Formats: C-alpha cells, structure tokens, sequence
RNA sequence: AAUCCGGUUAAUAUUCCGGAACCAGAAGGUGGAAUCAACACGGCAACGUAAAUGAAGUUGGAGACGUCGGCGGGAGCCCUGGGAAGAGUUCUCUUUUCUUUUUAACAAACCACACCCUGAAAUCGGUUUAUCCGGAGCUAGGGUAUGGUGUUUGGAA
C-alpha cells in the first residue's frame, strides 16, 4: 500500500528527491510528508527527523534500502531521502 | 640572493651598520648593477638608466666602501 | 567467451589437478566480487584481507567484519537470527 | 658522463636520495636530497587536510603559527566535513538526552 | 592655511555620497542617496543646477573643452553634458565616444549610458579621457 | 519558514563552526552579491566563562565580558535549533549598507555586544550563552 | 636539524681559499601588529592574511613503510634545425665532418586529484590505455587547497 500510493503521488502531485532538494523544501515549510531510506546514515536521518519536527512534518521510515526506495519510485537511481510537498490524487498525507 | 627593486630601501640597507661593501657591475647590455654587501645577505639592484645609477652611486655615503667590476 | 569453463583459474593453467582448482574458481571468483554496501548501498565493498570487507564509497568508508571469501555467511546469518529471536523472547 | 655518490653511502636506500645537476662549471654531479614531507592527515576520516604544506616533522617547526593550521574549530586536526559532523552529531544527541531527560523526569 | 569653514552649500536632503570640482574649478557637482545632482559655483555658492534627473560617484572629465561627467547610479553609468557650460564644449564632448553595454528632463542632455551586471562603486578616468574605470566589490572576476 | 528572525541556530561552517547565532533577518529569496538563500546572523565568538559564587565582583564583570560577531551565512552552513531568542533593541539595525560600510557594521557589532552583556546579566537564554562542546 | 658553486695541492677537500648560503640554540634591542569592547579581521563556503597570548590534562598527525603492472609530468643524458668560433678532409664530392656553445645550493614572485558554492540530472550522462562516478547532488559555470627536479629574476658572469 505504500508503495502504490508513493508510485501515485508522483505521477499527481509535487515531489522533490535526494537530500538537499529535500532539506530545501523543510527548510522553506512547503514539505508536508519526508520519505527517508533504511539505510540513510544515523547523523542523516535524525538531523532531517529534527528539521522535520521544527517544520511540524510527518516521517516515514522507508523499510527498504536507498534502491529500494528508487525502484519503489521507478526512477532508476537510488533515493536516500524524499520530500512529498503535495499528494495530489493520492491520500498519502492521511495515511 | 636578494634581489632589490626599491631604490630608497637599497639606500638604507647601505646606511645600515651590517652593511660593509657595495660593488659596481656594468654589463654589456647596458644594465647597472649595484651589489651590496651585507651581513646575511646580498642586496642587488638593478638599474636601466645609466644617470640614475650615477645619481644613486654619488647618493651613497662616503663612509662606504664602493668597488667597481671585479 | 574466452574461457569455457576454467574461469578465474585459467591463470593456474594446467597445475594442481581439475577438482582441486574448482573449488577454489567458485571461492575466487566469491573472493574478488564486489559486494552491495549494507550502509550506502552502493556497489562498492571489496575484500581487503581474509574477514575485512571495507567500502569505498565516498563518505561511507565502512570497514566490516565478515567471512574469508563472501561478507555474509550462512552460519553468521543463522547465528544473527537465532540471537535476534531469543533477544525477543527473553 | 658519469655520476659517484657524493656520501660515503653506497647503496641507494631511502636516505641516499639523489638528484642530477649541471653546475656552472659544466659538470654532471649527483645531489643528496632529502625525502619527500607529507600533509597532515584528519584525524577522524584520514583524508589529507587541507591548507597545510606538505613538510618533514621539523621542518614544521619553521613555519609560523597560521600556515600549519586553518582558523576554525578543530581546524588544523580535523577536516571541514569531519568538524561539520562533529557539530551536528554533537547538538542532535544533547537534544535527544534533553528530551529524554524531560520524558523520565515526569 | 585652510582654516574654518566660511561656505556652506545646503540643499541635499540626504548623505552626499561623492562631489567632484570640475578642471577650471568654477563648478562642483555632488550627489548621494537621494539621486539629485546640484552643480555649485564656488565664488557665490548658488546651486544653478537643481535638476535631479542613489549617486554612488561622480567625476569631471580631464579635458576642459570637453566637460563630460560621469555618475555612477547603482550599476549604470551616465555620461551628463549639463547644458551650463558654453555650448561648443557640448560638441566638443560627443566625438569622444560618439561586456557593459552601451546606449544611447530638464536640461537632460544625456549623451551614454553604460549597464554593469554589478552595482559601480568607484569611478576612475584616465588622463587623455578616452578609459573609464568602473570598480564594484560584490564582483570577483569582473569587479574592474 | 523556521528560518525566521528571532531563531537560534547554529553555524556548521566557516571560522565560527559551532557557534550559537540568532537569525537576525532572513533573505532566502537572494540577492545579487549573494544569489543565494543567506541569512544575517549575529552570534557569539568568545563565550563568557563560568561564574562560581565564591567570585569577586570585579572577576564576575571580568569572565562576563562576551564577544560577539556579525555574519551573514548560507542557509546550508545554517543549523536551525528550536530555541528562540528574543531579539529585543535588535530588529532594525542590519541592512546591506550596514555591511558595504563597516563603521554600520562596527556599530551594529557594538550594539549587539551590549544586549548580548544585558541579556547574560539577565540570566536569559542559558542555553544560547553556553559553549557547545563538540 | 642544517652547504652549494668556482678554484687550489707533488699528495687533502661538499673539510682548505674566494664567493654565496643554511640550521639549532641564547639574550636583550630597533620596527610593526593586537590590547580599557583584555586576547586581529575577511570569505556564503572550501579557506586566506606580516603578526593575531593559552598552564595542567587529553587527543590527533608527521616520522611510518609490501609487491607487481601499465599511464601521465619533470630533470639529466640521447637525438636534432640554424648561428658563431676553431680544427679534420678536399684529385673529385660534400652551404659538411668534428669539438665548443655551461648556470649550483639558497632567496623571491608566479603556476590545476581532493574540497566548497550555484544547480537539480532518464532521450541518463561524465570519463579512462585500463569502467569507474553520480539525487549520499552527475555534467556543467565559478572557486579553494597542495607548488618543483617548472617558469622569471637574484646568485651570475
């Protein structure tokens, strides 16, 4: 279910990939969901968690790897870190 | 081995008390070289135009020992 | 195909007998791999002595510990699972 | 022409460094010349840091204060990147053990 | 001797940022913040020239027949023959000229106005009057 | 937007890695000396050292004495913390004239030591004034 | 830790002589900087600057490291096109055959694989002799660092 609504958010909604488009859009408040990979470094994953609580946005721990998460995304690049400003079609931000 | 492009500061390392020689080069390109002597190092200056030379040969002081070309 | 089926041994040429150069094509060929970085994900874990795998990738630059000739072993894996759920039990 | 060794050292080890000139007499002579200095390294990650001449240990000595470190913290020690981790690392687990102070204290 | 102040020229509402004195010395033209450009005559102290048309600099041209100013607004530059002088200088002054590129109300008699992609902050002018020097410090390579 | 005038932050690098700032005005939208994302800082350089109540009044003045630093720093160099800092006698004093002429900045780095003495005398922003040990 | 050149003796020389340097340690002195906001500023940054106090204690680095295989740069030798000086040959032929045509330690200025910034990349692209690299931020644009057995002078004709 993640995965298919992760797949839809990107084909209606707005999305920026890697870490620093990502740590952009916390910065700017715009970001509403933050994809972060199993295998993001510790230092990586709890400094985006602490922007994301200074930004009051939502964490998912993506249980997969960073290849993983782009295979899931279809892209054929790997993503450590993902920032879903808007979900568009899909109810990703309820859920 | 040092190599000097400021007249004045040329003039007063000669008035420095480490100084002890100065040496006069004339090349065949027409350059004026002045050496100077001193107690670490040697000052050397080189000079494009022969008048110049001559006012800074006559503008160091008498008690310094000047050689011509060796 | 350069090689039908000698492979990595073929450096070995005729020496030491077709069985006893087999074994160690399949653990050479295991040994000189390269290996997903559990950390990074990139591809780029290579052996550097016999239990050190240490990853090459720019600001991973993981040393781990592993087996002689591949980074997981069967019986590291079983050893990591049983402690796991006995872990959860306890 | 051909060269001897201006040492009393035969054998070409590592000290016995040598190097080719002619003089201004037009001679062919060998030069002993010191080994190579080496950049300090980070103390965290390895990397060679950055800023710093690449100069024997004593010759270290001669420089001035400036030249053998970078004005920052840990710099000098430590690499940019490895000082930057240090610092994130350093405030996100004082927020944690503040926060999990804060959680056991109620 | 140069005692106590005996002139005083008031008018500007703002910070006078730069003020030249023109090569024959009877006309000084300042300007700052407020982007008006007052030309001062030192014998009597009036400011003749009050059309404004922020100042970074300005400065007079070295050739006396041809009195050409050049002020620098944040990064243009204008090439100002104010119409005070006698009017062969104002032709006298165009055959001089008449990356940055080049164009081109109350006595607006504007002659060539020069675009920088940083804003100007010092004017320099070369003796024969045919180099203009424009220096900016947030640039780097193109600062000069 | 939690960049935002009145927030602690923390400078990761440049000469004053790891000190604690207050954003003093943020210009994330840019500008044509610096194209990018920037924000004017003001922080402390020389912290004020530790106070024990066996002290002398004259060494209490002595070690309370802090030095401060203007900078404008990229967002990225930036570390956003959740402290805030009340900024009080210090909302207009920074623009980018302030910077082109030092002796603005001069003043403004004078303003800013004398709020940052009287808000350590206060006994606010403990946080902001110690030294973070990395 | 730190020395080069030329020369000299019947026999010594990186040791003597002439010239030119360098290192280690010691003391106060001249000049400059910081300082009553005691312990400098600049750059977004990588970092820079002629300076820019730092006890105890702790820690990091240099010293400090195998082997083979090509590839790139440098220096010396080799090869070579003219010039100039002598000398070889010349019955004939050879604008030619040969020798010479040099520049040390040291001081000074200058000189782009790692890194930083902007940026967001699938028609995936960059790139090596050798397929490694990239959303953990590629290409690209602009920077920072390392700076000699390189260059220009000084030495030095």
């Amino acid at each position: 279910t993640i995965n298919s609504k992760l797949a839809l958010t990107m084909k209606s909604g707005k999305y920026v990939l890697g870490y620093k488009s990502t740590l952009k859009t916390l910065r700017s408040g715009k970001a509403k969901l933050i994809l972060i990979a199993a295998n993001a470094p510790p230092l990586r994953k709890s400094e985006l968690e602490y922007y994301a609580m200074l930004s009051r946005c939502s964490v998912h721990h993506y249980s997969g790897n960073n290849i993983d998460l782009g295979t899931a995304c279809g892209k054929l690049f790997r993503v450590g870190v993902l920032a879903v400003i808007d979900a568009g079609d899909s109810d990703i931000l309820a859920a | 081995p040092r190599q000097i492009s400021d007249i004045k500061q040329f003039l007063e390392i000669a008035r420095r008390k480490d100084a002890t020689s100065a040496r006069i080069k004339k090349n065949t390109n027409k350059d004026v070289k002045f050496k100077l002597r001193c107690s670490k190092y040697l000052y050397t200056l080189v000079v494009a135009d022969a008048k110049k030379a001559e006012k800074l040969r006559q503008s160091l002081p008498p008690d310094l020992t000047v050689t011509e070309v060796g | 195909k350069r090689t039908k089926k000698v492979g990595v041994t073929g450096k070995y040429g005729v020496r030491y007998g077709a069985s006893l150069r087999r074994d160690v094509r399949k653990i050479e060929v295991q040994q000189h791999s390269r290996y997903q970085c559990p950390f990074c994900g990139r591809n780029t874990v290579k052996r550097t002595a016999a239990g050190i795998w240490c990853c090459n990738g720019k600001g991973c630059k993981k040393v781990l510990a592993g087996g002689a000739w591949t980074v997981t072993t069967a019986a590291a894996t079983s050893a990591r699972s049983t402690i796991r759920r006995l872990r959860e039990m306890v | 022409q051909r060269v001897t060794y201006r040492r009393r050292l035969a054998y070409n080890t590592r000290s016995n460094r040598t190097r080719i000139i002619k003089t201004p007499g037009n001679n062919i002579r060998y030069l002993h010349i010191k080994k190579l200095g080496t950049i300090p390294r980070c103390g965290d990650t390895g990397v060679p840091l950055q800023g710093i001449p690449a100069l024997r240990p004593r010759e270290f000595a001669r420089l001035s204060h400036n030249k053998k470190t970078v004005q920052r913290a840990y710099g000098g020690c430590l690499s940019a990147n490895a000082v930057k981790d240090r610092i994130v690392r350093a405030f996100l687990i004082e927020e944690q053990k503040i926060v999990k102070q804060k959680l056991k204290q109620l | 001797f140069p005692t106590r102040c005996t002139n005083v020229f008031i008018g500007h509402k703002g910070r006078v940022r730069c003020l030249s004195v023109h090569v024959s010395g009877n006309w000084l033209a300042s300007g700052g913040d407020d982007g008006v450009l007052r030309i001062w005559e030192v014998m009597t102290g009036r400011c003749v020239w009050k059309c404004s048309l922020i100042i970074q600099s300005l400065a007079w041209g070295p050739l006396s027949d041809s009195p050409v100013l050049a002020v620098a607004v944040d990064e243009t530059v204008y090439f100002i023959t104010p119409p005070i002088f006698s009017d062969e200088q104002i032709e006298a002054s165009k055959e001089l000229f008449t990356s940055a590129i080049w164009r081109r109300l109350h006595g607006g008699i504007v002659h060539a106005t020069v675009s920088t992609p940083s804003s100007i902050k010092s004017l320099s002018w070369h003796r024969r009057g045919d180099y203009l020097a424009t220096s900016s410090p947030t640039s780097s390579s193109q600062a000069v | 937007k939690i960049l935002k005038p009145g927030k602690v932050a923390l400078i990761t690098r440049g000469r004053f890695a790891g000190k604690k700032v207050v954003i003093l005005q943020a210009i994330d939208q840019g500008s044509k000396s610096h194209p990018f994302g920037h924000a004017v800082v003001a922080g402390v350089e020389r912290y004020p050292l530790k106070v024990t109540k066996s002290m002398g009044a004259k060494r209490i003045a002595r070690r309370s004495r802090v030095k401060p630093f203007i900078k404008v720093v990229n967002y990225n160099h930036l570390m956003p913390t959740r402290y805030a800092l009340e900024l009080d006698n210090l909302k207009g004093l920074i623009t980018a004239d302030t910077f082109k002429e030092p002796t603005q900045r001069s003043a403004a780095r004078k303003t800013v030591k004398k709020t940052f003495e009287e808000k350590y005398q206060s006994g606010k922003s403990a946080w902001f004034f110690t030294p973070l040990r990395f």
